[PDB]
C-alpha cells in the first residue's frame, strides 16, 4: 500500500516536509505542485539537474534527503508528488487530475 | 529448473507492430492485431492465413477471438468495441476511454475496459451496458478472466488491482502492493491468484502481495504477463528488446527469450499450452516451442 | 613470342596470399551481415549478399592462379580448370561491379526519393535484377568458354587466358568488356553517390559530425573503386588498341599484371568498405 | 488442402496489396493542450485524410481520452513524427508544455520518434507581450538575462529556445521547431517536408550510410 504524509502548514518561512513510505525513494524523482494544479520544481535522481518554475526560482528552495523532500517558503495547497518512472527521467501525469502518487497537502498562507 | 526454447514458426506478414493477439479454443487458429488496422487470422500449424479481415480503426489495442469462434472483437483507441462477423456485426458505444482490453464471456456478451476508470459489460445483440464497473482511479490497462467468467480483475495505472464480479457490479477488495503503473494482468490458471506486470521493473503475484521478481540489472518494467498450461512458469514480456522468463514459485530467472528486434507487446499462450506466441513491435509473431 | 614473366614470381604470390587471408574471412563476415540485413525487410541486404558471394567466387579461382605463378607461369591442370579460372578471374569482377551499381542505385532511390520508388525497392525486384545479372554472366561465360583456343602453349609453359600477341576475337570483345563493364557502371556510381551526398547535406535533422562521417565514407568507397579499377581498364583498352606485336605485349606485361593484382585487391576492399565501417555492426 | 492453399494464396494477394497501400501511407500523431487550436492546424479519433504530392498522410487526433496520457501514448511509436502543438500565450500552462515535451523526449519509446514542434498562437503571443499585462520575466527570470518588433521576436525565440534546450540536453530523434497560427494553411507542407527529412534519416540509418 503506497501512502504519503506531509508536515507543515499555517500562517507565514515553513518546513514543507514529505513523509514517504512503501516504495524506494531513491529510484523515483520528485515534483512540487500548487493549487490550477501546476508543477513547481523537480530534483533528479542524484540531487542535481535541478530545474525551477520561473516564478519559483528566486523565492523558494528545495532539497532531498534519503524518504523525505524539503521545500522552504520564502499560498495554496502543496501536494507532494513523484513520478511513475523508476529509472528514467520522463514524467507525464503529475499535473493530471486524480493522480494516485501525490500528497494530501498542507495549507500555507 | 532452467528452460530454453527457440522460434518454431515466424508469422510474418503484418505491416505494423503486433500490439495484441489472442488464441481461440482450438489453438490452431489465432487472431493477430496490429496498429496498421488489419486483423489477420493465422493457421498456426500450417502458417496459413485462414481469414484476413480489415478494420475500421487502424489503432487496435486488443483483439478478442470468441470461444465459439464466430465473431472477433476489435477494441482499439476508438471508443468502440467493434465486433466482426464470420461464416461487421455490431458497433458498441458508450465507453469514454480507449479500449485497453476486451474479453468474451460467451457468444452474446463482451466485457471491456476503457482508458477512463470505468469498465463495462455489454450484451452484443442489443449493445447495452448491462453492468458498470467504476471503482478505479487510474486508467485500466488489462483484464483477466478466470476459467469461470464470474470474476475478472482490472489492473490500473494507480498501482491498484480491483477484483470485480460481473453480476454484483461492485468491487469487494483492492490490492496496492505495486508502486507504479500496472500494465499487465493475468490470472493464475488455478485459484484466485493472479500476476501483475508493472513499469517499476518488478513483477508481483497477488492472492487473497506474496511474491516479487526484480534484479539490479533490470531497469525496465513489464509489458505483458501470462502463465503456462499448469502455471508453473511465468512468461513475462519486458520493455527491453527481448522477453524474459520467470518462475511463479521461485524468485530466480528460469531463462530468456531473445530474438525480437523490438519490445514484446503481447505474450499470448495457447489454451492447450502447446505453443507460445510473443507478438512484438517488430511486426513479427514468433511462435516458440 | 617468349615473355620474361619474372614480375609474377616477384610480386604476385604475396598479393594473392594477403588477398586470401584478408578477404576470405572478411567475405564470410560480410555474407553473415548481409543475411542479417535479409532478416529485416531490407533490399540492400540482397545486393550485399550477392556482391559477397560474387567476391567469394572470385576468391575461389585465386589458389589456382597462385599455384600457376609459383610454377613459373605454366598451366598444369586440365583445360577445364584453365577455362573456369579464366572466367572467374576475368568476369566475376564485372558481376561485382554491377552489384556495386545495384547497391548504389538502391541507396540513391531510398535516400533521394524516400516516398516514390517503392515497388522497385522490393525483394522481388532485387531477386529479379540478381537473376538478370547472373543470366548475363552465364551468357558471357558460355561465350568465352566455347572458344577452344583459350589456352596457349609457349616454351613448354601453358599460358591460360592470355595471347601474346592478342587474338582477333579476344581483342574485339575486350572493347565490349571495358565499355560495358567500366564506362556505364562508373557513371552510375558517381550519379548515385552525388545525389546521396546532396540529400545528406540538405538533411536538417542531423548534426554536422555525422554528415562529415557520411561524406568521408562516400569519398572512401569512390576512391577505393577508382584507384582499384582505373589502371586495369585503361591498360586493357591500350592493350586492345595500341598493341600489335609481341614486343609491346611483353613490355606492358608488368603493368598489366600489376593492375590485375589491384583487381584482386578489389575483393578485400569491398567487405570492410561496405560492412565494417557501418555502425550497425558495432 | 488445395482449397486452403488457393485461399491462402489469395490472402497474401490482398495482403501485398495492403502492404503497398500501407507503405504508400504515413501515420502521424497530433498532440497539444485543449486551448491549443490543433484542429485549426488540421484544417475516439478525429481522423484526418490529407495528401500532398500524391502521398497519403493520416494525422490522428486523440481527443476522446482523459488527462492520463502516459499509456496510450506508447501506441504511436511507429508514426513518422509527432505534431506537437503549444499554446504559448497562457504562460501558466507553458510550463506544462515544457514538462510534457520533456516527458516525451525522455520517454523510453519516444527517443526514436522525431517531434514536430508547432508554436500555435504567435499572433496571440505578440499581442500579449505588446500589452505587457503579465511579465514574461515573472514566469521565467531567465528572460531577464537572455539575449538573441524586436520584443515579440525575442519572446518567441526564447520560448522556442526553452523547448530546444530541453530537447538537446539529451542525435537519434530530432525536434523541429515551427511557428504557426490559425490563418496558416501551409502546415501540411511543413509536416510533409519534416516527415520526408525523418524518413531520409531513417534510410541513412537503414542503408548503412552513416
Ligand atoms: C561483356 C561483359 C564483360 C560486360 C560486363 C558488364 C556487366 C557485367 C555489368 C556492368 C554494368 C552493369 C549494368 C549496369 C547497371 C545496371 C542497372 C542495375 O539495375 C538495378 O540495380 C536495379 C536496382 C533496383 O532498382 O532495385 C542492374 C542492371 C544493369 C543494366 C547492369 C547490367 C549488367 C552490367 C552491364
Amino acid at each position: 500500500q503506497v501512502q504519503l504524509q506531509e508536515s507543515g502548514g499555517g500562517l507565514v518561512s515553513l518546513r514543507l516536509s514529505c513523509a514517504a513510505s512503501g516504495f524506494t525513494f531513491s529510484n523515483y524523482k520528485m515534483n512540487w505542485v500548487r493549487q490550477g494544479l501546476e508543477w513547481v520544481s523537480d530534483i533528479s535522481q542524484s540531487g542535481a539537474s535541478i530545474s525551477y518554475t520561473g516564478s519559483v526560482k528566486g523565492r523558494f528552495t528545495i532539497s532531498r534527503d534519503n524518504n523525505t523532500l524539503y521545500l522552504q517558503m520564502n499560498t495554496a495547497v502543496y501536494y507532494c508528488a513523484r513520478c511513475p518512472a523508476p529509472f528514467t527521467r520522463d514524467c507525464f501525469d503529475v499535473t493530471s487530475t486524480t493522480y494516485a502518487y501525490r500528497g494530501q497537502g498542507t495549507q500555507v498562507t | 529448473g532452467r528452460i530454453q526454447m527457440r522460434t518454431r514458426r515466424t508469422l510474418r506478414g503484418h505491416l505494423a507492430k503486433i500490439y495484441a493477439m489472442h488464441w481461440g479454443t482450438d489453438s490452431r487458429l489465432l487472431v493477430s492485431a496490429s496498429q496498421d488496422g488489419k486483423l489477420i487470422i493465422w493457421d498456426s500449424y500450417t502458417t496459413n492465413k485462414v481469414h484476413a479481415i480489415p478494420l475500421r480503426s487502424s489503432w487496435v489495442m486488443t483483439c478478442a477471438y470468441a470461444p465459439s469462434g464466430n465473431y472477433v472483437a476489435c477494441g482499439g483507441l476508438d471508443n468502440i468495441c467493434s465486433i466482426y462477423n464470420l461464416k461487421v456485426s455490431r458497433e458498441l458505444a458508450g465507453h469514454t476511454g480507449y479500449l485497453s482490453c476486451c474479453r468474451f464471456l460467451d457468444d452474446n456478451q463482451i466485457v471491456t475496459s476503457s482508458g477512463d476508470t470505468t469498465c463495462a459489460l455489454w450484451d452484443i445483440e442489443t449493445g447495452q451496458q448491462t453492468t458498470t464497473f467504476t471503482g478505479h482511479t487510474g486508467d485500466v490497462m488489462s483484464l483477466s478472466l478466470a476459467p469461470d467468467t464470474r470474476l475478472f480483475v482490472s489492473g490500473a495505472c494507480d498501482a491498484s488491482a480491483k477484483l470485480w464480479d460481473v453480476r454484483e457490479g461492485m468491487c469487494r477488495q483492492t490490492f496496492t502492493g505495486h508502486e507504479s503503473d500496472i500494465n499487465a494482468i493475468c490470472f493464475f490458471p488455478n485459484g484466485n491468484a493472479f500476476a501483475t506486470g508493472s513499469d517499476d521493473a518488478t513483477c508481483r503475484l497477488f492472492d487473497l502481495e506474496l511474491m516479487t521478481y526484480s534484479h539490479d540489472n533490470i531497469i525496465c518494467g513489464i509489458t505483458s504477463v501470462s502463465f503456462s498450461k499448469s502455471g508453473r512458469l511465468l512468461l513475462a514480456g519486458y520493455d527491453d528488446f527481448n522477453c524474459n522468463v520467470w518462475d511463479a514459485l521461485k524468485a530466480d530467472r528460469a531463462g530468456v527469450l531473445a530474438g525480437h528486434d523490438n519490445r514484446v507487446s503481447c505474450l499470448g499462450v495457447t489454451d492447450d499450452g502447446m505453443a507460445v506466441a510473443t507478438g512484438s513491435w517488430d511486426s513479427f509473431l514468433k511462435i516458440w516451442n | 613470342c617468349t615473355i620474361d614473366h619474372t614480375i609474377h614470381q616477384t610480386l604476385a604470390p604475396v598479393v594473392y596470399v594477403t588477398v586470401l587471408v584478408v578477404g576470405f574471412p572478411a567475405n564470410c563476415l560480410s555474407l553473415y551481415f548481409g543475411y542479417l540485413q535479409i532478416k529485416a525487410r531490407n533490399e540492400l541486404g540482397v545486393y550485399l549478399c550477392n556482391l559477397t558471394v560474387a567476391d567469394l567466387f572470385y576468391i575461389c579461382s585465386l589458389p589456382f592462379w597462385l599455384q600457376y605463378v609459383l610454377q613459373h607461369d605454366n598451366w598444369s591442370h586440365g583445360d577445364l580448370s584453365c577455362q573456369v579460372c579464366g572466367i572467374l578471374l576475368y568476369e566475376n569482377i564485372y558481376i561485382s561491379v554491377g552489384f556495386l551499381c545495384c547497391i548504389s542505385v538502391d541507396r540513391y532511390l531510398a535516400v533521394a526519393h524516400p516516398f516514390r520508388f517503392h515497388q522497385f525497392r522490393t525483394l522481388k525486384a532485387a531477386v529479379g535484377v540478381s537473376v538478370v545479372i547472373w543470366a548475363k554472366e552465364l551468357l558471357t561465360s558460355i561465350y568465352f568458354l566455347m572458344h577452344e583456343e583459350v589456352i596457349e602453349d609457349e616454351n613448354q609453359h601453358r599460358v591460360c587466358f592470355e595471347h601474346y600477341p592478342i587474338q582477333a576475337w579476344q581483342r574485339a570483345i575486350n572493347y565490349y568488356r571495358f565499355l560495358v563493364g567500366f564506362l556505364f557502371p562508373i557513371c552510375l556510381l558517381l550519379a548515385s553517390y552525388q545525389g546521396i551526398l546532396r540529400a545528406v547535406r540538405r538533411s536538417h535533422g542531423t548534426q554536422k559530425s555525422r554528415k562529415d562521417q557520411i561524406q568521408r565514407l562516400v569519398l572512401s568507397t569512390v576512391v577505393i573503386f577508382l584507384a582499384c579499377f582505373l589502371p586495369y581498364h585503361v591498360l586493357l583498352l591500350v592493350r586492345s588498341v595500341w598493341e600489335a606485336s609481341c614486343d609491346f605485349a611483353k613490355g606492358v606485361f608488368n603493368a598489366y599484371h600489376f593492375s590485375l593484382l589491384l583487381t584482386s585487391f578489389n575483393c578485400v576492399a569491398d567487405p570492410v568498405l561496405y560492412c565494417f565501417v557501418s555502425e550497425t555492426t558495432h | 488442402e488445395k482449397a486452403q492453399r488457393e485461399a491462402n494464396k489469395k490472402i497474401e494477394k490482398q495482403l501485398q496489396k495492403d502492404k503497398q497501400v500501407y507503405r504508400a501511407t504515413h501515420r502521424l500523431l497530433l498532440l497539444g493542450a485543449d486551448n491549443s487550436g490543433k484542429s485549426t492546424i488540421v484544417k475516439g479519433i478525429f481522423e484526418t485524410k490529407f495528401q500532398v504530392d500524391k502521398v497519403n498522410f493520416h494525422m490522428f487526433d486523440v481527443g476522446g481520452q482523459r488527462d492520463e496520457r502516459r499509456k496510450w501514448i506508447q501506441c504511436f511509436n511507429d508514426v513518422t513524427a509527432i505534431i506537437f502543438v503549444v499554446d504559448s500565450s497562457d504562460y501558466n500552462r507553458l510550463q506544462e508544455a515544457l514538462n510534457l515535451f520533456k516527458s516525451i523526449w525522455n520517454n523510453r519509446w519516444l527517443r526514436t520518434i522525431s517531434v514536430i514542434l508547432f508554436l500555435n498562437k504567435q499572433d496571440l503571443l505578440a499581442e500579449k507581450v505588446l500589452a505587457g499585462k503579465s511579465k514574461i520575466e515573472d514566469y521565467f527570470p531567465e528572460f531577464a538575462r537572455y539575449t538573441t518588433d524586436p520584443r515579440v521576436t525575442r519572446a518567441k525565440y526564447f520560448i522556442r529556445d526553452e523547448f530546444l534546450r530541453i530537447s538537446t540536453a539529451s542525435g537519434r530523434h530530432y525536434c523541429y521547431p515551427h511557428f504557426t497560427c490559425a490563418v496558416d494553411t501551409e502546415n501540411a507542407r511543413r509536416i510533409f517536408n519534416d516527415c520526408r527529412d525523418i524518413i531520409q534519416r531513417m534510410h541513412l540509418r537503414q542503408y548503412e550510410l552513416l
